[PDB]
């Protein structure tokens, strides 16, 4: 994965959880949730982005 | 002592004199310390 | 018309019931 | 509410009304207030319940709508 | 706003209103001034308010404030 | 008559609209063929 | 400030006075308490369930203690259709001397029975205040067994392990055959031994039953297996209970309908229905594997019923440890058989009614079947709320998943989204359109043209009265035919009886409808369909959500989630629990009016006025609730009172009781601890009272807490004012 | 005293920290996220429960969460 | 007949109700004067109820113990006029709704400013997609065979 691909998020707890976001930077450093994900619906909080885990995103075809 | 004086000796009793006992022993239980 | 015998055997009687219902709520602890 | 209910019952059973031509004055009521507006059951019942009967009965009439309305403002 | 309320309010007592039956018999007539279109059977709402006239009865007391301002005629 | 317009086809005025019409041609039918309890045909 | 919870050390570490009301509404979470283990745990449900039965004995007992005392009974055998039952004296010291002279019956003051006790003690074959004592005795031994029981069970020789109590095979084993069979086979020995010949005249007490045979013939043909002896000579159309003139010989019989006098079931009837269940369930109870290696393995049942094709994914596999292992699952169960249950008592025992002269009780009847409804819907709403209980709790997914795929109880959160997205559509669906078609009837009726109703005759329920026999609806579809097999074959034993019944328009048994049933019957299935979607929603979400997808670890009843994302007010699963009790009484309420309504037209005898005002709302407003309370509010007048005062002064208080709910609903907490502080303040601020203080801090009730007293708040005046209300309509109204 | 966690989602963006009213969160170091800091909870006798501190975490799910628990004259915020 | 109701057309009760409501209505037209409007209204009222009894009674509509018209919703079509045509009536309106109001969902969002289409509505795309539901069972019967009509696992679930 890498910036503008399109991923599916696998953390259960999200409110993007099976949906499609679009990675905005994938850090190189040693940080436990690297992959900046932005979506298009807003969560019940506001916001429209959030950091996942290498394997909480699955990269779509 | 006929059958028809028991309502007026038990329902003064338990009806005023159980709510007070009742309310003594259950705020000194509720109010107690260890 | 039940009778003061009959009345009173059942009170004494109701009166035990009670001794065993202390006793089970005591054993239910405080 | 309270103060429209009672200014509602007290003009309709001590001010309005008829006057006989001999000088003699019949309420809409008739004078209940004094007597039965002094327990929550006689709001209830002389007041609420009884002038209510105009509302509920209205159905067929020109005052239908007031029917009408009474439902949906209870709904 | 609330002139155009007002406007309305005297063009529903110059026009759908009893107000010259009322003024000729002010004790017998009741007040009305709206006139229910008849549809799906709501011209039953259009009261026997009096002076030959069908209506809804007006309960805002604006016949009375007429006649106490000394219009006579809608 | 740009914005005007672009104003008209906000979402209250389109469902004003709407509704107005909907209302108008209902009620319409029914003045016209009055008390329908079942179909005509 | 301590002590008090006992089983809680951080609600006694509580410096306020919610430690006190904490304490109370947490006494019976015994899974929760410090301390606990599992043995422990069932061992305490264990005594207090004998506690319990003991609680119910002494009731009962004390219902019988005084109706022989202070009731009627014996007066009331000789002529049960003028003589009103009495259920005890009053002894009240605020009465006047108006208050004694209305409410003076015979001797003293006292209230009327509407239990129904007397029929029911008089069909089981009760003729003296001394029968009554002799039972009141027996079910205070009964008490005292109990509690002798709860108490040495507790104690440590005789404790039960988690083995005995989680023995499933055994414990059914035991209940079907013992309990159930066993007790029908005893109730049928009461039944024909004391209840048959009492109702022919001939008295069978504790003395003369060991002598006086219940069948001429004495057990001979039972042994013979000539069992239809039994069955010979019944009692005829112009027998009078408990006389025998007109009586007959028969035990168990077959005849259907009622008793000509008395308009009730036959006892040969009953005698024989619970000799068949008797049977049925004594065969039933040797199904599961015990000590003799023949049986069943529930175990086995459950793990090897799971579709060939595959549908309901892996099964009932893990469906034995979940049941087993948690006691919320089997409460929410026995809870939701027992609302059935009690449903079906309530919609029987009005059309079917089993005890002699119950019939014309109609305060009784009325009482009878509102009390049964609203336990039922109680009972429905506590099966639910335990098994959202049993997913915050004790639900393990691992339990019910099997290498990813999902047993049939684990798939129900899989689809969960979909289960309650079609209760919604049918809620909103039935809502919408029975508000629409009653609305529609409301404008129409009071434009004045009643005949542009839209009036739906419920042509499959009467399809259904059909079908039992109620020629009444044309339809000559089975019964209502003397040519279908289904006639043919119940010629000879059943049909006589029951379609003598069945076609008589003074019973209630199959009571005519329309196109106001009809309606009415939308109402009640919508108010099924949204109370059952609250509660599917609060159980299947219990353990999390989009807006709180970790609400399992903040447990079953919790007040909110905070303010954030957006706001998670009534987010709890015991939120939607307490939303759903205001359904099931808006249900309840609806089943209730419709019934009472139904049958006051019916005992009135202005069937028509029910027919024809009940297909629109403002219809149900005038003639039911309007037309029928002015009796009830005429209980007390600037004039005088009756013996319905007490109802009229019920029905204000459970007004007042609503509106306090009311109340507690609609103002919040926040609102209340600010006033809290000023009151606060002024006491501690203040000379004379500064001697004394509190121990405990004033607060204000929590959230949860105050959701609690405002729901019980509406449901008490709920229940209190409706009770009220039809009691003392029906009797003010019927004499 | 209330309960409150803190999870590795942290992206140390103190507004938990800032936004606590009775100085329960503060901020420590970290190395498993890009700000080098992660929210701690060591205060939490004066919790109180209002849960500002999750109101103003951006994280998906929370990374500060409060468990409401035993009640305290300092946790019911009572100056009496 | 059916359900034990009989024919309006021979319901006595049916004409009870009509005469009474026309008994009324001539008592209230008593009370005005000449050809006012207001005798106008009333006749016109009592010729409106006149022309609804008689298409009430020929209309194969079974009444009641009450004599009011009662609707047979079995599903036979001899009552076919009652529910069955109403609700394909209904069918078809409210599947043209949905139609449309899904179309237009589906279209503008795949556009770039989804949420701005939604409170301000294209009216040319609006009015162009609610034309076309005339077709609504049909295009519903050929997006379901393709696959387009229901989405599969991009919906989001909850946790548990
Ligand atoms: C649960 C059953 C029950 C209930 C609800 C009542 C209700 C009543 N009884 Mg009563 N009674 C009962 C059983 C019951 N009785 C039994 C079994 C006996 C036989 C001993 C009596 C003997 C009796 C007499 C002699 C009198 C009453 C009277 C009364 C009335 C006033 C209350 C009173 O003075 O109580 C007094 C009750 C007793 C002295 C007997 C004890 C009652 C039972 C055995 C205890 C049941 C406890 C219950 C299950 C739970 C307790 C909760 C507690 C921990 C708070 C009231 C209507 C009076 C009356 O008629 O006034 C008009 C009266 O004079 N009762
Ligand atoms: C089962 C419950 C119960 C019972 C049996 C009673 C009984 C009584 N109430 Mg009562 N009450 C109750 C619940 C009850 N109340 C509740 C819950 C409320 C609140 C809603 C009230 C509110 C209430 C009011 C407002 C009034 C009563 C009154 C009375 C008395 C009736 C009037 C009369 O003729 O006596 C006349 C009374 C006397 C001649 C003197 C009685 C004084 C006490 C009761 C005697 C007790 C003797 C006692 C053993 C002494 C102990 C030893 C001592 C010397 C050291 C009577 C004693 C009236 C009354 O008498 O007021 C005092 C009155 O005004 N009650
Ligand atoms: C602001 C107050 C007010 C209110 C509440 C009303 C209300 C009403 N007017 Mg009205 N009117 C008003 C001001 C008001 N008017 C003013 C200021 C004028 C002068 C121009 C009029 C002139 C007027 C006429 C000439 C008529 C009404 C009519 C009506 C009635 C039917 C309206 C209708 O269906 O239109 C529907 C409107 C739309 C669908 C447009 C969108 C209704 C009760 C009619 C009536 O009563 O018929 C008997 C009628 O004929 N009005
Ligand atoms: C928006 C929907 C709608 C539709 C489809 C119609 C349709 C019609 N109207 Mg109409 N009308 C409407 C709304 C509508 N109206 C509204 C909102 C009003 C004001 C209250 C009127 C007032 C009106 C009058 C006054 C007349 C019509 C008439 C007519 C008919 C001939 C034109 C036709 C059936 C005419 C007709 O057929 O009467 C003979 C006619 O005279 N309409
Ligand atoms: C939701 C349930 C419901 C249903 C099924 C009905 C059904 C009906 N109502 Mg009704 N009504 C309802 C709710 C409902 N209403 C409510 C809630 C109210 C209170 C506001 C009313 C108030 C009301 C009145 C006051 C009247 C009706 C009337 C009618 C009837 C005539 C319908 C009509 O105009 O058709 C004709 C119109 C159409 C079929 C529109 C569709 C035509 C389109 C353009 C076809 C185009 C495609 C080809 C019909 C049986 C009227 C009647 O005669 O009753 C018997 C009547 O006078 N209703
Ligand atoms: C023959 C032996 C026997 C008998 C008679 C009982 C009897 C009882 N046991 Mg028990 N038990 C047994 C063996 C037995 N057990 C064994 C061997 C074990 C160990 C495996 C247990 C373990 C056990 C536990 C752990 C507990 C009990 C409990 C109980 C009591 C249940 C409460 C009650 O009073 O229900 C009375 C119920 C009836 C009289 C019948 C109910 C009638 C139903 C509701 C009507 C249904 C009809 C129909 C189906 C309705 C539907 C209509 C249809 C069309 C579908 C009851 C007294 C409980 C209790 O309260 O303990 C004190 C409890 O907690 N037992
Ligand atoms: C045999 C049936 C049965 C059993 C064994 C239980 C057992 C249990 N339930 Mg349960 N429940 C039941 C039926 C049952 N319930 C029904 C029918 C409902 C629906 C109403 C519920 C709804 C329910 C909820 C919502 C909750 C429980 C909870 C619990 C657990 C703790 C109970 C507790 O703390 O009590 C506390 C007891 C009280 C607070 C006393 C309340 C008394 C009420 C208010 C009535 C008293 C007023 C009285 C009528 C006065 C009359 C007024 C007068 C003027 C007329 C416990 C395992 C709780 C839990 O945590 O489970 C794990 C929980 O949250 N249950
Ligand atoms: C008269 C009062 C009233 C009414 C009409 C409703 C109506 C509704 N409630 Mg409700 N509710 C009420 C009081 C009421 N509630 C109270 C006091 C409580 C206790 C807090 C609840 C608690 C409650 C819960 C917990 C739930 C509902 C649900 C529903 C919906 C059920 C589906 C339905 O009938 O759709 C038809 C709708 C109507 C008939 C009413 C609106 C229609 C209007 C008249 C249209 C007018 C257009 C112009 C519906 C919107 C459920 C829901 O959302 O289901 C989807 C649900 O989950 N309600
Ligand atoms: C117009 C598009 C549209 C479509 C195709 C659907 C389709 C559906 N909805 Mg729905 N809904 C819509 C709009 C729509 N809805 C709107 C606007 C609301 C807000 C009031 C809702 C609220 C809603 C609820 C609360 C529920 C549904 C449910 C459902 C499902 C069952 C059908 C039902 O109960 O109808 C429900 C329809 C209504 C309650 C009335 C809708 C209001 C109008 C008529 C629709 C809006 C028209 C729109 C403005 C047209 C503009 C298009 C134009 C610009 C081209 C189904 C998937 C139910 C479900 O999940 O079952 C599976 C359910 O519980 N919907
Ligand atoms: C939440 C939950 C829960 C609960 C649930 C519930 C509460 C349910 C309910 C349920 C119910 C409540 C159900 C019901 C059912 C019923 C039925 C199923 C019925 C049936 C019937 C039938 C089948 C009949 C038939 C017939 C007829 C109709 C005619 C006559 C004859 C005959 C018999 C044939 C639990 C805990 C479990 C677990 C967890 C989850
Ligand atoms: S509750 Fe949230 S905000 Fe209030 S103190 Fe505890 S942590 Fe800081």
């Amino acid at each position: 994965i890498q910036k503008g691909s399109t991923v599916r998020i696998l953390r259960k707890e999200s409110y993007w959880y099976n949906e499609s976001g679009t990675v905005v930077v994938v850090d190189q450093s040693k940080v436990r949730y690297p992959v900046l994900v932005r979506f298009t619906k807003v969560n019940y909080a506001g916001t429209n982005t959030n950091n996942f885990g290498l394997n909480e995103v699955e990269e779509v075809v | 002592m006929s059958l028809d004086l028991l309502p007026s000796f038990f329902v003064p009793l338990v009806g005023l004199v159980l709510p007070l006992f009742s309310i003594i022993g259950l705020f000194l239980y509720i109010e107690k310390e260890n | 018309m039940i009778y003061d015998s009959q009345v009173y055997i059942a009170l004494v009687i109701a009166v035990v019931a009670s001794v065993l219902a202390i006793r089970l709520g005591a054993t239910l602890y405080n | 509410s309270i103060v429209i209910f009672h200014f509602s019952w007290k003009m309709q059973s001590d001010v309005w009304g008829t006057v006989s031509p001999t000088g003699a004055v019949s309420h809409i009521t008739g004078g209940n207030f004094a007597q039965s507006s002094i327990t929550i059951n006689g709001w209830l019942r002389d007041f609420l319940w009884s002038q209510a009967a105009q509302v509920v009965q209205s159905y067929g009439s020109s005052l239908s709508a007031y029917g009408l309305i009474f439902l949906g403002a209870h709904f | 706003v609330i002139f155009l309320w007002l406007s309305g309010m005297h063009f529903h007592g110059a026009y759908f209103s009893n107000y010259s039956a009322w003024l000729t018999n002010p004790t017998s007539t009741k007040p009305s001034a709206q006139i229910v279109w008849p549809i799906v059977g709501q011209e039953v709402l259009n009261a026997d308010v009096g002076g030959n006239f069908q209506g809804i009865q007006i309960t805002s007391g604006f016949f009375q404030l007429w006649r106490a301002e000394g219009i006579t005629s809608e | 008559m740009k914005d005007f317009l672009k104003y008209l086809s906000t979402a209250p005025v389109l469902l004003t609209a709407w509704l107005t019409f909907t209302a108008g041609f209902v009620i319409e039918i029914n003045r016209f063929y009055p008390d329908a309890l079942t179909f005509p045909f | 400030v301590y002590k008090f919870p006992k089983f809680s050390k951080a609600l006694a570490e509580d410096p306020s006075t919610r430690r006190i009301w904490y304490g109370i509404a947490t006494a019976h979470d015994f899974e929760s308490h410090d301390a606990m283990t599992e043995s422990k745990l069932y061992q305490k449900i264990f005594a207090s369930h004998f506690g319990h039965i003991a609680i119910i004995f002494l009731w009962t007992a004390g219902n019988l203690f005084h109706v022989a005392w202070q009731g009627n009974f014996e007066a009331w055998i000789l002529n049960p259709l003028k003589v009103r039952p009495i259920a005890h004296a009053i002894w009240d010291p605020h009465f006047g001397q108006a208050a004694y002279k209305a409410f003076l019956k015979t001797s003293s003051p006292a209230n009327l029975a509407l239990s129904g006790v007397y029929e029911w003690w008089y069909t089981i074959g009760m003729r003296t205040n001394n029968d009554l004592y002799q039972g009141s005795f027996f079910l205070i031994l009964l008490s005292s067994l109990l509690l002798f029981a709860g108490w040495l069970h507790l104690q440590p020789s005789f404790r039960p392990s988690l083995d005995w109590f989680k023995a499933n095979e055994y414990r059914l084993n035991h209940h079907l055959s013992g309990l159930f069979g066993v007790s029908s086979l005893a109730w049928t020995g009461h039944l024909v031994h004391v209840a048959i010949p009492e109702s022919r005249g001939i008295h069978v007490g504790w003395d003369n039953f060991l002598t006086v045979l219940p069948h001429p013939e004495g057990l001979t043909p039972f042994f013979s297996g000539n069992w239809k002896a039994y069955a010979q000579n019944p009692d005829t159309a112009s027998h009078i209970f408990g006389s025998g003139e007109g009586s007959g010989t028969a035990i168990l019989t077959f005849l259907g309908g009622f008793h000509p006098q008395t308009k009730s079931l036959w006892l040969t009837d009953m005698a024989h229905h619970h000799l068949a269940i008797a049977v049925l369930f004594i065969v039933a109870g040797h199904m599961y594997r015990t000590n003799w290696l023949i049986g069943h393995q529930m175990k086995l049942i459950l793990e090897a019923h799971r579709p060939p094709g595959g549908r309901l994914g892996i099964g009932h596999i893990g469906l034995y440890e979940t049941i087993t292992n948690s006691l919320h699952f089997q409460l929410g169960l026995a809870l939701a058989a027992l609302g059935v249950a009690t449903s079906l008592t309530a919609q029987h025992m009005y059309a079917l009614p089993p005890y002699a002269f119950l019939a014309s009780n109609f305060p009784t009847q009325a009482a009878l079947y509102t009390h049964h409804q609203y336990i039922a819907g109680f009972l429905m709403v506590g099966a639910f709320a335990h098994g959202a209980i049993f997913f915050v709790r004790d639900y393990d997914p691992a339990v019910n998943t099997r290498n990813g795929e999902k047993n049939v109880l684990a798939r129900m959160l899989e689809h969960k989204e979909a289960i309650i997205s079609h209760l919604s559509w049918v809620s909103l669906f039935l809502g919408f359109h029975t508000l629409g078609i009653y609305v529609h009837n409301d404008v129409v009726v009071a434009f004045g043209q009643p005949e542009k109703q839209i009036l739906v005759e419920p042509l499959f329920a009467e399809w259904i009265q059909a079908a039992s026999g109620k020629t009444l609806y044309n339809f000559d579809l089975l019964l209502a035919s003397s040519n279908s097999p289904a006639s043919v074959a119940s010629s000879q034993l059943w049909l006589p009886g029951w379609l003598s019944a069945i076609n008589d328009g003074k019973n209630s048994l199959f009571l005519p409808i329309g196109p106001g049933d009809f309606l009415v019957h939308h109402a009640i299935a919508l108010g099924l369909h949204t109370t059952t979607l609250i509660l599917v929603k609060g159980a299947l979400d219990a353990r999390g959500s989009k807006l709180m997808p970790d609400k399992k670890d903040f447990g079953y009843s919790f007040p909110c989630d905070g303010p954030g994302r957006g706001g998670t007010c009534d987010i709890s699963a015991w939120d939607a629990f307490y939303l759903a009790m205001f359904w099931m009484l808006n249900t309840i309420g609806w089943v209730t009016f419709y019934w009472h309504w139904k049958h006051l037209t019916l005992w009135q005898g202005n069937q028509v006025q029910f027919n024809e005002s009940s297909n629109y709302i403002m219809g149900w407003l005038r003639d039911y609730l309007w037309l029928n309370s002015s009796p009830l509010i005429n209980g007390y007048n600037p004039f005088g009172m009756n013996s319905l005062s007490v109802w009229a002064w019920m029905f204000l208080f459970g007004h007042l009781v609503w509106a306090t709910g009311f109340m507690f609903l609609i103002s919040w907490r926040g609102y209340w601890q600010e006033l809290i502080e000023t009151i606060v303040w002024a006491h501690e601020r203040t000379p004379l009272a500064n001697l004394v203080r509190w121990k405990d801090k004033p607060v204000a009730l929590s959230i949860v807490q105050a959701r609690l007293v405002g729901l019980a708040h509406f449901t008490i005046g709920y229940v209190l004012t409706y009770a009220a209300f039809v009691i003392a309509s029906t009797i003010g109204k019927l004499g | 005293s209330h309960t409150v966690k803190i999870y590795d989602t942290c992206i140390g963006c103190t507004q938990c920290v800032r936004a606590c009213p009775t100085d329960v969160l503060e901020m420590v170091p970290w190395d498993g996220c890009k700000a080098g800091q992660i929210a701690s909870a060591p205060r939490t006798e004066d919790c109180v429960g209002c849960k500002r501190c999750e109101t103003a975490c951006p994280t998906d799910f929370l990374s500060v969460r409060v468990y409401l628990g035993g009640e305290t004259t300092r946790s019911l915020g009572l100056a009496y | 007949d059916i359900g034990g109701l009989n024919p309006c057309k021979d319901s006595e009760v049916f004409q009870k109700r009509l005469a009474k409501t026309v008994k009324k209505l001539e008592n209230r037209l008593k009370k005005y004067e000449e050809g006012t409007p207001p005798q106008i209204a009333i006749q016109q009222q009592i010729t409106q109820t006149k022309q609804r009894f008689t298409r009430y009674a020929d209309s194969n509509l079974l009444c009641g113990n009450d004599g009011l018209p009662h609707l047979i919703t079995d599903g036979r079509w001899s009552h076919g006029s009652e529910f069955l045509l109403p609700s394909i009536l209904f069918l078809y309106i409210s599947g043209w709704i949905g139609w449309v109001g899904r179309k237009y969902i589906r279209t503008v969002g795949q556009t770039s400013n989804p949420t701005e289409k939604e409170i301000i509505i294209d009216v040319p795309l609006a009015i162009s997609i609610m034309t076309s539901g005339f077709l609504w069972p049909f295009a519903a019967w050929q997006e379901f065979l393709s696959g387009d009509l229901i989405a599969s696992d991009e919906t989001i679930t909850t946790s548990p």
